[PDB]
């Protein structure tokens, strides 16, 4: 394992794609975290907020 | 049923059709939280209490 | 706006509400609305 900084830096970088893909999985205090069923069971002033 | 008694009548394995209960205005007062009673008829649910 | 409606249905005239004479013949646009007078005069009707 002699290029530690090459694989490091990809490692970063796939990891923070990784971590940025993730982030969608997070309500943020919505009701639903998929855009798609806050705006399939809502009504256009409450799915706003 | 009596209020602290209240009667829960499980529901499904049914087509159900929010909108002519809706329709109607016999009932009084009727809100969704939640859900849009609109949008009640598209949605599907895996079981119901009422 | 003038029209005369029932007290009951007084809370259905509000921007983004719901109610079947509110939905379906007058509905206040669900954004800014300027203001909202209602003055129940049941004697005068019926």
């Amino acid at each position: 394992s002699a290029l530690g900084k090459l694989q490091d830096v990809v490692n970063q970088n796939a990891q923070a794609l990784n971590t940025l893909v993730k982030q969608l999985s997070s309500n943020f205090g919505a009701i639903s975290s998929v855009l798609n069923d806050i705006l399939s069971r809502l009504d256009p002033p409450e799915a706003e907020v | 049923a009596s209020v602290y008694a209240w009667n829960r009548k499980r529901i499904s394995n049914c087509v159900a059709d929010y909108s002519v209960l809706y329709n109607s205005a016999s009932f009084s007062t009727f809100k969704c939280y939640g859900v849009s009673p609109t949008k009640l008829n598209d949605l599907c649910f895996t079981n119901v209490y009422a | 706006d003038s029209f005369v409606i029932r007290g009951d249905e007084v809370r259905q005239i509000a921007p983004g509400q719901t109610g079947k004479i509110a939905d379906y013949n007058y509905k206040l646009p669900d954004d800014f609305t300027g203001c909202v007078i209602a003055w129940n005069s049941n004697n005068l009707d019926s």
